[PDB]
């Protein structure tokens, strides 16, 4: 029962549909977005790395890895994970705007462990992780955003990362 | 058994266009990302392009984007590259490589199998057959069986050539040097052999050259001079 | 663009020895490095994927290692089939995916002095209107050899182009070709042409001479 | 705590429609849960039949083909099972259950036996069984009563209207060739104290709406 | 329709003894659920998400497994734990159930008491004669009952009924009803009931005479 009227554009960086687009790394039933290296600063202009997690099976676990503030010297000094309360709070697209929604009301049946490994299931600890339910009734797409563009080192700015999770319906009988 | 075969390479004058094909045999392409790498003559490998299964995600180098388009037929087991507005910088051997499916993290056995190579030459110089001029061992009249002789292949375009000795019966002590690019833009190389110097009259030496552009076969005899 | 620099640029080593190859990254990539062999005029071949896992059917002497910036391919005991050019490649930060520039493995031989031959232009070559005088160095180790063309005891530059063969499979030596390209209007206006070879197995630099017309 | 209930049509003849009501109290049927129906074949497996959500969305077992409806009355906190075209295999004990926390069945109702037969509902007969003693009595005696020819099952069998709670011995029903069910109930007593309690055999048959009370008095063997 | 094959179909354990029950899914499921049903009650839910236990469940109970193999282990068998245990998956719709593993409590002491009941005079007025033979406080469940009418065997005119396990003493009761008409009953006088049971010292014959007894 906790949400706010955050408004995000999907990209505060100037790049628009010239995003570098990639799918998740789907091993067995684990679909993984791993922003450890693709967000550290290389080119001087920030660019946008989008990670697309398309799901139409029961019990797909989704793991998203964003690097923490200062886990390496100088490289991720100004990361922003939005939504902060995520995986419990996700973003959905509201007319070319991204606004917070509660994930448990969005997809019923969603399995969220309180500790992702032993550490708490929150981007504070640097990985979030959730398992999609056996029945998903309406097609749902939701967003997680992790941003390294504020970080600057050696006159190079880090990249901006978006996860889009697209769930098609399954389990339905109608 | 497991093969990747490219065809389609050629000599196109610059600003020309060319379609390159990679046909796989022995495995299904559909679970694999497919790539193109080029290698200019005398340098390392340089990535050209990558495509996902189906074609949902395709990716290019900065120097080829806009000019080149990548595509794939899973049912034909084929990868294709469309190369337009070519430059002399694009002259290279072009290899395709199988990979695991691309991701944000492309962790796997990338380049598990590679293509044979196809040569794409981009130059204005029109295809010319070689000229073969002999280099005689008459100056090398030293006793003890030490003589070197050869023939010079000059002013041909584009590469390759084959230089064989005695229609293939002299392989030992034979050195065929790599071709070098001249200021004209054509090519020159030479072939040499060390023989015993007592064999210069009785044994006689043919320089058989085939240049596969323009169907050019020249066999020239290498004979000693007066001093 | 992560730039991957590979050291040493050429490594010389006798067979049966440990061979360590170093790949250095611009910005601490996360162990996505692959290691490839390439032989002369041939397709590349995958040796080590994911920086430490060897590929299927690659021998057990090939062992990849390292982290972050510094990665290392170790070939634990050399064989003659191990002598080739080697390439690292990252895929941690991409597109583009980037390679190294290469490292050669030659074979270490006992030092071989070149066999020096000088070759006059043919008369048919003179009638085509161009004149190439050829200097040949055969079956020498190591690859580095200095060749100077002297025309009537005077040093001439820029008319020469050269090429070197690959290593022999049993002699483990190389050969060298140097072409002096001139015109007939410039060739027939001189007398004596010479080759000067400076090499390690030579004790004093070997000159091979040629007199025009008569011999 | 949420409590669920199931309604009571015990007999449907075949080629008729079957309707059942699950009544909920203590929690609103339109907040946050999924609201399932589960059958239990006789002494046998469970078949998950269906649910209706908080939202009203339906999800059914695909073995049933466009023949069942699960619907809801939100103002009465009720949800309804509608199985059309019933057969004799459809005889089972039916349960409603609120969803578990995620994808199991936490809170269950009490359940309703629904027997499906092409037969007439008949009332029971109660015949007395007295402690006429033979050898190997043990110094104690047992008495009882027999219920015959009731249709359909269940009945509730009590001794002295519930004022005898100790020693629970009521036999499961057996079906005769007539198609009418029969059972018996027994109590163990000390043999020298037969005229202290007045043993009443109290039987209720809830489909044929029968109340039978019979006294058990000893014989002369 | 994921097929959950639960083994064993039936088992008997002493109190204190460790019991493991298995459930074999016909394909890969990510989590197994488990329920206990006592007879005459709801299936209370016992194990959720393969490991977690719903509250109201003792800590001796455990669930475990992966893939196609799942199991339930009790470290200490107790009297209260004697019921039937179902597995359930919801990897994919529809959720299926296993057939159950029936658990019993084992007591060596058997004190069977056999009591005999003739048909009522009111029943004989109704044109019917049902004779009742009763078996009380016995274990195991196997007991053969044979009816004799003037030393003659009966060929399928009697039907019997078995109770479930009593919670008080873990013993059983059994009834045998001989259903008859009136004209073949009142043409014989002496009737006998035959009990063959493993816990008896000799098979118990019990008789009565019609009308006078």
């Amino acid at each position: 029962d906790l949400s706010y009227e955050t408004t995000e554009s999907g990209d505060t960086a100037v790049s628009e549909d010239s995003y570098d687009k990639y799918a998740s790394q789907n091993t067995n039933k684990e679909y993984v977005c791993d922003f450890t290296d693709q967000l550290k600063p290389t080119e001087s202009g920030p660019k946008v790395k989008k990670c697309e997690v398309k799901v139409n099976e029961p019990l797909i676990k989704v793991k998203i890895i964003c690097p923490l503030k200062g886990s390496v010297e100088k490289l991720y000094d100004n990361i922003e994970y939005v939504p902060k309360k995520s995986p419990y709070v996700v973003l959905t697209k509201e007319e070319t705007k991204l606004k917070e929604k509660l994930l448990s009301k969005l997809i019923y049946g969603l399995l969220i462990s309180p500790t992702v490994n032993e550490k708490e299931n929150n981007f504070k600890e640097g990985v979030i992780e959730f398992t999609l339910p056996p029945v998903v009734h309406k097609a749902t797409v939701f967003y997680f955003i992790c941003d390294n563009s504020k970080t600057e080192d050696d006159n190079k700015k880090g990249n901006r990362g978006i996860v889009e999770v697209y769930v098609e319906p399954y389990g339905g009988s109608l | 058994e497991v093969q990747l075969v490219e065809n389609g390479g050629g000599l196109v004058k610059p600003g020309g266009s060319l379609r390159l094909s990679c046909a796989a045999s022995g495995f299904t392409i559909s679970s694999y990302g497919m790539n193109w790498v080029r290698q200019a003559p005398g340098k390392g490998l340089e990535w050209v392009s990558s495509i996902s299964s189906g074609s949902t995600y395709k990716y290019y180098s900065d120097s080829v984007k806009g000019r080149f388009t990548i595509s794939r037929d899973n049912a034909k087991n084929s990868l294709y590259l469309q190369m337009n507005t070519l430059r002399a910088e694009d002259t290279a051997v072009y290899y395709c490589a199988r990979a695991p499916e691309p991701g944000l993290t492309w962790f796997g056995e990338w380049g598990d199998y590679w293509g044979q190579g196809t040569l794409v030459t981009v130059s204005s110089a029109s295809t010319k057959g070689p000229s073969v001029f002999p280099l005689a061992p008459s100056s090398k009249s030293t006793s003890g069986g030490t003589a070197a002789l050869g023939c010079l292949v000059k002013d041909y375009f584009p590469e390759p050539v084959t230089v064989s000795w005695n229609s293939g019966a002299l392989t030992s002590g034979v050195h065929t040097f790599p071709a070098v690019l001249q200021s004209s833009g054509l090519y020159s190389l030479s072939s040499v052999v060390t023989v015993p110097s007592s064999s210069l009259g009785t044994q006689t030496y043919i320089c058989n050259v085939n240049h596969k552009p323009s169907n050019t076969k020249v066999d020239k005899k290498v004979e000693p001079k007066s001093c | 663009e992560i730039v991957l620099t590979q050291s040493p640029v050429t490594l010389s080593l006798s067979p049966g020895e440990r061979a360590t190859l170093s790949c250095r990254a611009s910005l601490s990539i996360s162990s996505s490095l692959a290691w490839y062999q390439q032989k002369p005029g041939q397709a590349p071949r995958l040796l080590i994927y994911d920086a430490s896992n060897r590929a299927t059917g690659i021998p057990a002497r090939f062992s990849g290692s390292g982290s972050g910036t510094d990665f290392t391919l170790t070939i634990s005991s050399l064989e003659p089939e191990d002598f080739a050019v080697y390439y690292c490649q990252q895929r941690s930060i991409w597109p583009p995916i980037t390679f190294g520039q290469g490292t050669r493995l030659e074979i270490k031989r006992t030092v071989a002095a070149p066999s020096v031959f000088i070759f006059p232009p043919s008369d048919e070559q003179l009638k085509s209107g161009t004149a190439s005088v050829v200097c040949l160095l055969n079956n020498f180790y190591p690859r580095e050899a200095k060749v100077q063309w002297k025309v009537d005891n005077a040093l001439q530059s820029g008319n020469s182009q050269e090429s070197v063969t690959e290593q022999d499979s049993k002699d483990s030596t190389y050969s060298l070709s140097s072409t002096l390209t001139l015109s007939k209007a410039d060739y027939e206006k001189h007398k004596v042409y010479a080759c000067e070879v400076t090499h390690q197995g030579l004790s004093s630099p070997v000159t091979k001479s040629f007199n025009r017309g008569e011999c | 705590d949420v409590q669920l209930q199931e309604s009571g049509p015990g007999l449907v003849n075949p080629s008729q429609s079957l309707s059942l009501t699950c009544s909920v109290t203590g929690y609103s049927i339109t907040s946050d849960y999924y609201w399932n129906w589960i059958r239990q074949f006789p002494g046998n497996k469970l078949e998950w039949m269906g649910y209706i959500t908080y939202d009203g969305t339906n999800n059914y077992n695909p073995f049933f083909k466009n023949r069942i409806s699960i619907t809801r009355d939100t103002s009465q906190n009720q949800f309804f099972l509608k199985l059309n075209s019933v057969t004799t295999e459809d005889t089972a004990t039916y349960y409603c259950a609120r969803d578990g926390r995620y994808w199991y069945f936490d809170v269950w109702g009490a359940g309703t036996t629904v027997t499906v037969s092409s037969a007439s509902t008949k009332g029971p007969s109660v015949f007395p069984l007295a402690p006429s003693s033979k050898s190997t009595s043990g110094g104690t005696a047992a008495l009882g009563c027999l219920v015959k020819d009731y249709f359909p099952e269940p009945v509730t069998v009590s001794w002295n209207s519930g004022a005898l709670t100790s020693g629970v011995h009521t036999f499961p029903a057996v079906l005769q060739s007539s198609g009418l069910y029969s059972l018996s109930s027994v109590v163990t007593v000390p043999s020298s104290s037969l005229g202290t309690q007045t043993y009443i055999c109290n039987v209720n048959h809830k489909p044929s709406n029968t109340k039978v009370d019979k006294k058990v008095e000893p014989k002369s063997c």
